[PDB]
């Protein structure tokens, strides 16, 4: 009866709108108020997941429907299931930790924390939206906060990166809007935008293919798909590391979530048509990004291309029409949200001390900064698909989903299985080299770098608190999969003969 | 040409007045808009009748510039020789902010310049730049909102288009004398055709056409000329080079600066119009053997040459490693004389009014590069065969008593 | 190659915008002539052909 | 006066065009439909492309107005059947507030400053955060940014265009709206420069003064409208589909 | 050929009449499960092994873990259903009726266990699983 | 880093893939690598003394804040073990978060909390600023040192 999801969506942006009533200077009160709001919201989502979400239910849960515009038949409609609660919890966790890690920011702290809370609200509103136009609105609601965060707290090339990001996202999202208009106006009697009634809609093959292309262009601009990935390297490389958490851990997974929710669920026939061509694209994306990563002298650009490489396993699990492949895609979503954010955070904190960019001049950092060396090595191992971490089990489950797939027969099933395997040969080749060019060797450092130079309690806590779920999922993957084994099956139930 | 500007109707009539305000004078003379402390809302004091927005009127009527972009091609020598043009821009347009685009080596020249706001590094010699870097530089130039842009680089169609997309009111450039610069003048407000495919082939007055265009008398403003080359050295450069030459053993006001030792280093500060401006270390040792009472300091642009000097002139000599032109100018400032081949050292000696000896490969290069050597305390010793290694050490030994 | 497409889009947009801005002239006679040429073109299109 | 001629001239001319193309010229709809389609496509293409190369604020707003008029022309083109004239209004009502706010901020900035060039808008956030916030909100509403009036107005204008089968017009409108972000973001990019060397002396000597002034009330009746009409886009259309 | 064009094939009907009489198929069957093709000997070995795996499910039966009981039951039930079909189809004609009767009793026990799990009744689940346990022990004794 | 003097440009190229440390022939083995640089000492401090020193160096919350921060996690673990209702746990966690954040807002401000312009003024003026900001109300501070936050004024 109580509007839980509406309260969860509204609370961060509504609380951040009141951050301008504070007449205090500095950043202390602003950052403590922002972390209070973030932790209260996190506890609210924890209560919702604990007491009102049932992982055994394949249906929509905690639905809320309020008619907002009559002409479009447009409703503020919210609802969660096994697909959305994982991204919602990840969004809350990563956004709270990014607010905590953005504490040295003393320039325009009020606007920074307001934009962080706005990003919180927009991501949560996207992940819990059951209306197509509401989905599009929540998709669009992050162009301005990320643009401002990039252009006001980014790197050397922040302005060009922000312009490229906003223009690329608008270019994808106009195709998203065209797909929304096409799907929502297909009704013979009246327009409809609810996903529940749209999941039973029947389209001709050509119109379904056109709608799939219209949605897929947007979901390939957002989730990096070759060759619509060029915004990502300069956007993530020249962004603040706290913003890089949201960019590489949350915003990248939104394209995959839209692919499951819309392309995979609403339009199954066009998805079955397009998936074998998506498999080759994902494998070539893995190889292409894992080969582009050694060519990048910049550390953050290398990490961004690593993120592009890791998105290929999600693409494969999407295109492999099995329950196991979709479960592996969700597991890789969670694993990458836990790995890329921490890697970007460590890179930013290390740059705040070393103040160097290109890898060929950052030797010997392990001598003054051993703890950040340890965390960087551990998160590289997590990136390396090492067992005991979530990445290995995610890639293994994706491999199993391909092997167990019934759509493909033998030879492609070989040539793709070999394919990503080449990727996990290329993934060490730069990553360890990165460490070898960033921590190994001897350099004579200043005496002032002997003390008060390593990561403090806050950075250690952030890295540990993102590292622990990685180990917890790599040991017991069903800490995540059990939330979405049922709903994924329902998503697969439309892909078989009926 | 009639087909481009249709409805031309000639030039302006002699009796046109262009209004009253923002009509004559310079940028620092405008009396309106002025502060209004008696206004309760903070609005300024505006003249009767005139619209509130008046700062845009000076650009249209008087042609005022407030931000200028000089895209200077070349290394240290060309960017150093562009200093009188920058001073001319500052004098003609009071309150202007001048930004420089140049190479990595030429950006260090503007350390000793008091007029440049921003100095930016951009690979101008690359005809096929990175699309991201090119777009970022173009957007940066667009966002600086330059009133006028000047280009010493010989501009084809591509460079003309790059200057065109800068949104500058005046686009002025040097163009290629060949047929490959066709259509470049359409996209540029003003075009200059040099006498050769290399602009650095001209000497100290290589930018003479740009100087004439900058100081032309327009609308009761008198003609502005180019000042002699000057540099300003900060205290940090002085302290650094003082430590550098105190490690070499020399002291203040008791040493001379020798420049132009032959090597493959790119920090030799040569000119593109004089590729022969290098002398071998043996001839330098022969010349420096004749110095008495003043400690000769050899300036090497690379440390790998140092040991070579230590086995040519002697192990007990004074060697100073200089790569940044500010440090070279600061070394020249504390010296008493400069024995230099045709590098930037002789120009910095001219800037600091030090008596100096210039060794040139030819007499024509000597008169073109330093046209007033006799007035500015310099003797030009030019080789009579056109080859610098064929210079005669006897004349230099005789002339070395000026210190 | 791949990154040249969006930056090329931006550069061509800038160049075409600058060209259209600079091609007119800003004179009133040019304004009237361009305003009337398209009227003549519309009249020839919709009546003659 | 130019703000007046930006909002008052387009309303009256839109009314005259609607009452002169529907009542006395309905028999030849296939001709003025093509004329208006050309007139709108060229308008968006050549009003959004030239606005990104502007160094003056009023001229950039001029190209902005001649770009936004093409979105409204789609309402005439689709006709009264698939809403249409109900999408002319509920966007012109938006457009009035958008332009009058973005001109009131310009009026106050010019009066306290004495300039019109865009390059002198740098660092206004440090001097007057309220004016910079209001101008940024007006410009983002002009660009059709999501939580502001222009976005819902444009999706209302495009819903009727798609419903009438005008895919080309809606596609050109969306592409030109993407082009229409670089400006309305360039001014904000200037407004958030903390570099004191890039700040023009025009805003360095800026006095906000401890009085309200009339334009502040007039644009506080506006900035709170272009943002808080975004829920109230169900009350407006039921007054605009009621007409026929 | 590289990939299938239409929708993926569903539950293939058994040709040994081991399904439900009214419907022709069993409720615990799950579509999309990859069954490796080994043959009659491999199907018998997998049948015995998966009967042991389902007899390893005493610990999973509880008030809190009935959903995992249902999931494991559906997975292993599909596996042993198609393995039983394979081994009956290749059995000698004299041995087909007893094998079919044993399979029918085992799958009826599977349905009863799934029905007990659905109502979240633990004593009913325990009794139905005890009947399933004696049937599975009979299955491994037959197929050793 | 930051250079007040334009640095000498790199004339000779360097391999991108090479290790950035010193050359193996210039490596002082046993010293540069900490392999023979730990000689024991009878003067080894207490283990719990080291624990207390490391904990106190982090500047822990003290008093009621220290009490709740110490007692939060064991209370949550005990409540989850004793099968107490979880709504009480959520209420307690929210109350702890709000109380902790309010107490932290009540704590005085340090020089590092402000802008680099405020940090890099005259040290005596900065000390007077910090002393006033923690003493008078925020409105009096804003009406007295407001113009110091207009960074374009100077
Ligand atoms: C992707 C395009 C290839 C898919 C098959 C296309 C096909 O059969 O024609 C599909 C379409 C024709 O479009 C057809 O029109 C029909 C009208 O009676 C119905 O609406 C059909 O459902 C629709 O498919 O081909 C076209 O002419 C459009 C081409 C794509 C338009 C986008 C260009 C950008
Ligand atoms: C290119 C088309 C031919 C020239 C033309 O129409 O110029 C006329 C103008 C270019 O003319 C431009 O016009 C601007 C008005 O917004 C300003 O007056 C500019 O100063 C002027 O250069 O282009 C068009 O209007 C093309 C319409 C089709
Ligand atoms: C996010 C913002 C919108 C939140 C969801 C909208 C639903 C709110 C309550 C449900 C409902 O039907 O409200 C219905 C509201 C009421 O809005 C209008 O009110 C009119 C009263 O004279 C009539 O009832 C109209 O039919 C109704 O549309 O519709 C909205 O537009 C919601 C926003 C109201 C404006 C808030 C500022
Ligand atoms: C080479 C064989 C290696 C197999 C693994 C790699 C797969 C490569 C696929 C290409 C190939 O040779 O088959 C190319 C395919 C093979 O043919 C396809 O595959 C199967 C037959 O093997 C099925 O019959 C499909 O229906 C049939 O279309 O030929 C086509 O039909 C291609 C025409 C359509 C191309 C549209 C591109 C769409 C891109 C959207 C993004
Ligand atoms: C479709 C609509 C495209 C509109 C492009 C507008 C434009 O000229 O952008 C100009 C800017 C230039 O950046 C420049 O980057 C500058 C960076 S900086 O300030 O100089 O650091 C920035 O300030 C400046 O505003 C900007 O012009 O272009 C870009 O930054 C890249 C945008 C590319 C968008 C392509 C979309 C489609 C991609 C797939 C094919
Ligand atoms: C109240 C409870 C206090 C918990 C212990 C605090 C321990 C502590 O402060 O250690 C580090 C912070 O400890 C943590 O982050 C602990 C995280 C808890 C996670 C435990 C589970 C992991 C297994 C940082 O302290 P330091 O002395 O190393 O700081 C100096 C710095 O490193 C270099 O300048
Ligand atoms: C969620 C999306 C929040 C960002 C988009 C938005 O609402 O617009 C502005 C957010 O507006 C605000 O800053 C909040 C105050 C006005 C309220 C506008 C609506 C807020 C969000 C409503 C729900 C969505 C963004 O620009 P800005 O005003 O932050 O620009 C910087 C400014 O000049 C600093 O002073
Ligand atoms: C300090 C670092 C904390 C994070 C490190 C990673 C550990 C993650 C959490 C691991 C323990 C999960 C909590 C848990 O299982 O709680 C049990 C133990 O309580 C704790 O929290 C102990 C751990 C502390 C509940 O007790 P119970 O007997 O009621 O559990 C059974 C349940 O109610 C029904 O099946
Ligand atoms: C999904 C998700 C999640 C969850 C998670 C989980 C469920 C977790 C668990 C976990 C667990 C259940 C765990 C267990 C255990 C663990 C352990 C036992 C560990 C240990 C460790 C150690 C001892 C150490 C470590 C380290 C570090 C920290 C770093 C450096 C390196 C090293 C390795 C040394 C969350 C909520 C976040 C939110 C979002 C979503
Ligand atoms: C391929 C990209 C599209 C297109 C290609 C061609 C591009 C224009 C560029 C420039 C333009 O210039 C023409 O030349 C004239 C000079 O006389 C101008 O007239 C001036 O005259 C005065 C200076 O002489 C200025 O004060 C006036 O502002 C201006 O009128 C005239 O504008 C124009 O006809 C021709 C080709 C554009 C991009
Ligand atoms: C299953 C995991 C295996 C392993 C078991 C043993 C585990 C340690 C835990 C901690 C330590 O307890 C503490 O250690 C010391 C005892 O000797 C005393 O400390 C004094 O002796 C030290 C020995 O050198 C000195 O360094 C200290 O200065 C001095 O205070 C301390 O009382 C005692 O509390 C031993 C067992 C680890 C995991």
């Amino acid at each position: 009866s109580f509007p839980w999801l509406t309260t969860i969506v509204v609370l961060p942006i509504f609380a951040g709108s009141l951050i301008f009533l504070f007449p205090h200077r500095g950043n202390k009160v602003i950052r403590w108020y922002t972390i209070c709001i973030s932790m209260i919201e996190l506890l609210l989502m924890t209560y919702v997941f604990f007491y009102h979400f049932q992982p055994d239910d394949p249906l929509i849960q905690l639905v809320e429907d309020y008619k907002w515009i009559n002409f479009f038949d447009f409703h503020w409609r919210l609802g969660i299931d096994g697909l959305s609660i994982g991204p919602i919890l990840l969004t809350g966790f990563i956004t709270t930790l990014a607010t905590l890690a953005a504490w040295p920011v003393t320039r325009n702290s009020q606007l920074f924390h307001f934009l962080m809370l706005a990003m919180y609200s927009a991501q949560i509103g996207l992940f819990s939206s059951r209306d197509l136009l509401l989905f599009f609105i929540m998709w669009e609601l992050e162009l301005i906060p990320v643009y401002l965060l990039l252009s006001m707290w980014g790197g050397k090339k922040r302005l060009y990166s922000a312009t490229k990001f906003i223009l690329y996202t608008a270019g994808g999202s106009i195709f998203l809007l065209m797909g929304v208009l096409g799907v929502g106006l297909y009704g013979s009697n009246e327009p409809t935008l609810n996903l529940e009634t749209l999941v039973n809609q029947s389209y001709p093959v050509a119109l379904e293919i056109i709608f799939y292309i219209g949605f897929f262009i947007a979901f390939a601009v957002k989730l990096p798909i070759i060759p619509l990935h060029t915004w990502l390297p300069d956007t993530h490389g020249e962004a603040h590391y706290s913003t890089c958490m949201l960019l590489a851990g949350i915003l990248l997974k939104m394209g995959a979530y839209g692919l499951v929710r819309i392309n995979m669920e609403l339009l199954p026939h066009a998805h079955s048509i397009f998936s074998p061509w998506l498999m080759i694209i994902g494998t070539m994306q893995i190889i292409y990004a894992a080969s582009t990563s050694p060519g990048q002298r910049n550390l953050k650009k290398r990490i961004a291309y690593s993120s592009v490489s890791h998105m290929g396993f999600i693409i494969i699990g999407i295109s492999s029409i099995t329950d196991t492949g979709l479960n592996g895609a969700i597991l890789q979503i969670i694993s990458h949200g836990f790995i890329g954010a921490a890697l970007f955070f460590l890179a930013g904190t290390s740059y705040d001390r070393i103040r160097l960019v290109y890898l060929d001049e950052m030797g010997g950092i392990a001598i003054p900064m051993p703890k950040i060396f340890t965390l960087f090595s551990s998160f590289s191992m997590a990136s390396l698909a090492l067992p005991g971490m979530s990445g290995f089990i995610a890639e293994l489950i994706v491999f199993f989903g391909l092997i167990t797939s019934q759509k493909y027969l033998l030879i492609p099933k070989l040539l793709i299985t070999f394919g990503m395997a080449i990727g996990m040969i290329l993934t060490p080749i730069y990553l360890l080299s990165m460490s070898r060019q960033m921590f190994y060797g001897y350099k004579l450092f200043n005496i002032s770098n002997s003390s008060f130079f390593d990561s403090g309690p806050r950075e250690l806590f952030v890295s540990t608190s993102i590292f622990l779920p990685v180990i917890g999922i790599g040991v017991y993957p069903d800490l995540v999969l059990s939330l979405s084994v049922e709903k994924v099956e329902a998503i697969l139930s439309n892909y078989f003969y009926r | 040409n009639p087909w481009l500007d249709l409805f031309y109707d000639g030039e302006d009539e002699p009796e046109t007045e262009y209004g009253s305000m923002f009509s004559d004078g310079k940028q620092d003379e405008d009396p309106y808009p002025r502060d209004n402390p008696e206004n309760p809302y903070g609005f300024l004091k505006f003249p009767q009748g005139y619209a509130v927005e008046m700062a845009s009127l000076g650009s249209k009527v008087r042609g005022d510039v407030r931000r200028c972009c000089c895209v200077v091609s070349g290394g240290v020598y060309d960017n150093l020789l562009f200093f009188p043009a920058i001073q001319l821009i500052k004098d003609r347009y009071p309150g202007v902010q001048i930004d420089i685009i140049t190479s990595a080596r030429g950006k260090q020249t503007y350390e000793m310049n008091k007029n440049v706001r921003w100095a930016t590094v951009y690979d101008l010699d690359d005809n096929f730049p990175d699309p991201a870097e090119y777009t970022d530089m173009l957007g940066l130039l667009k966002n600086r909102y330059y009133d006028m842009v000047l280009s010493t680089k010989l501009a084809g169609l591509g460079h003309a288009a790059f200057l065109f997309m800068t949104t500058a009111r005046d686009r002025v450039s040097y163009v290629y004398p060949n047929v490959n610069a066709a259509g470049a003048g359409l996209l540029l407000s003003e075009t200059f055709t040099p006498d050769s495919m290399n602009l650095s082939e001209g000497g100290y007055n290589m930018y003479h056409q740009m100087i004439e265009w900058l100081g032309r008398p327009v609308k009761d403003i008198p003609q502005h000329l180019a000042s002699p080359l000057k540099v300003s050295i900060s205290r940090k450069l002085k302290e650094a080079v003082e430590a550098k030459y105190k490690e070499a053993g020399a002291e203040k006001g008791k040493y001379v600066v020798i420049h132009g030792i032959k090597c493959d280093s790119k920090a030799s500060m040569q000119s593109e119009g004089d590729t022969d401006s290098l002398l071998p270390i043996e001839i330098w040792a022969e010349i420096s053997q004749a110095i008495r009472g003043v400690t000769p300091i050899f300036v090497i642009p690379h440390e790998k040459l140092r040991e070579d000097v230590e086995e040519i002139v002697g192990e007990e000599t004074s060697i100073v490693f200089i790569t940044t032109p500010g440090q070279l100018a600061a070394l020249i400032n504390d010296s008493v004389g400069v024995i230099a081949t045709n590098t930037a050292a002789i120009q910095l000696a001219l800037a600091r009014e030090k008596p100096s000896i210039a060794l040139f490969c030819s007499e024509e290069k000597g008169k073109c590069f330093v046209p007033d050597a006799e007035g500015k305390k310099c003797t030009v010793i030019a080789s009579k065969t056109g080859n610098l290694a064929d210079i005669d050490v006897a004349v230099v030994k005789d002339t070395l008593k000026v210190f | 190659i791949i990154d040249g497409i969006p930056n090329g889009f931006g550069v061509t947009s800038f160049f075409v915008g600058e060209g259209i801005k600079y091609v007119g002239g800003g004179r009133i006679s040019s304004y009237l002539f361009w305003y009337l040429l398209y009227v003549s073109i519309f009249l020839f299109i919709f009546t003659f052909t | 006066v130019v703000a007046f001629l930006s909002v008052t001239s387009k309303v009256a001319a839109s009314a005259s065009a609607t009452r002169i193309f529907d009542i006395p010229f309905y028999f030849s709809s296939n001709e003025w439909h093509l004329l208006l389609e050309i007139l709108a496509i060229l308008s968006m293409i050549l009003g959004n492309l030239i606005a990104i190369t502007q160094t003056s604020m009023k001229r950039m707003l001029a190209y902005s107005s001649i770009g936004q008029i093409g979105y409204v022309i789609i309402g005439i083109i689709v006709g009264d059947s698939n809403d249409g004239y109900a999408s002319m209004i509920t966007y012109m009502l938006f457009y009035i507030s958008m332009n009058l706010g973005t001109f009131a901020c310009i009026v106050l900035f010019g009066l306290r400053t004495g300039t019109d060039n865009i390059r002198d808008y740098a660092g206004l956030y440090t001097k007057d955060p309220f004016l910079a916030l209001s101008l940024a909100l007006c410009l983002l509403s002009l660009g059709g940014l999501p939580p502001l009036a222009g976005f819902f107005g444009k999706i209302y204008l495009f819903w009727c265009g798609w419903q009438a089968g005008l895919y080309f017009l809606v596609l050109i409108g969306l592409l030109t709206s993407v082009l229409s972000i670089y400006y309305y973001l360039k001014i904000i990019k200037l407004l958030m420069t903390g570099r004191n060397q890039e700040i023009t002396p025009h805003v360095r000597n800026y006095r906000r003064s401890p009085l309200r002034s009339k334009n502040s009330i007039e644009f506080s009746m506006i900035v709170c409208v272009i943002a808080s009409t975004i829920p109230g886009i169900s009350m407006n259309p039921i007054i605009t589909i009621a007409q026929d | 050929q590289l990939w299938l064009d239409g929708p993926l094939p569903g539950l293939r009907p058994a040709e040994n009449k081991i399904g439900n009489e009214e419907t022709g198929t069993r409720t615990f069957l799950k579509k999309g499960i990859y069954m490796a093709n080994i043959g009659t000997k491999g199907s018998a070995l997998r049948l015995r092994k998966y009967a042991f795996d389902l007899l390893a499910m005493e610990d999973l039966i509880g008030q809190d873990t009935l959903n995992y009981v249902r999931r494991y039951l559906r997975f292993k039930g599909t596996f042993m259903y198609y393995d039983f079909d394979k081994v009956i189809s290749a059995a000698p004609v004299a041995d087909k009726p007893p094998l079919t009767n044993l399979a029918n009793r085992l799958f009826d026990n599977f349905e009863k266990l799934q029905e007990a799990v659905k109502l979240k009744d633990v004593p009913l689940t325990r009794s139905c699983y005890d009947d399933t346990a004696v049937t599975l022990q009979e299955v491994m004794n037959r197929m050793a | 880093g930051l250079t007040d003097i334009e640095p000498d440009l790199n004339e000779d190229p360097r391999d991108r893939w090479a290790t950035n440390g010193v050359a193996p022939e210039d490596f002082v083995y046993g010293k540069y690598d900490e392999h023979h640089t730990f000689y024991e000492s009878s003067e080894k401090g207490s283990f719990w003394g080291a624990v207390a020193e490391e904990y106190n160096s982090m500047d822990p919350p003290t008093g009621f804040q220290g009490l709740i921060s110490w007692l939060f996690l064991p209370a949550v673990a005990a409540g989850m073990y004793f099968n107490v209702p979880g709504d009480y746990l959520f209420i307690g966690a929210g109350l702890f978060v709000i109380i902790f954040c309010i107490i932290e807002m009540d704590k005085p401000d340090q020089p590092h909390n402000f802008e680099p312009q405020i940090y890099n003024m005259e040290r005596g003026a900065r000390d007077k600023l910090i002393a006033d900001y923690n003493t008078m109300d925020i409105w009096d501070f804003n009406e007295k040192y407001g113009d110091l936050w207009d960074f374009t004024l100077k």
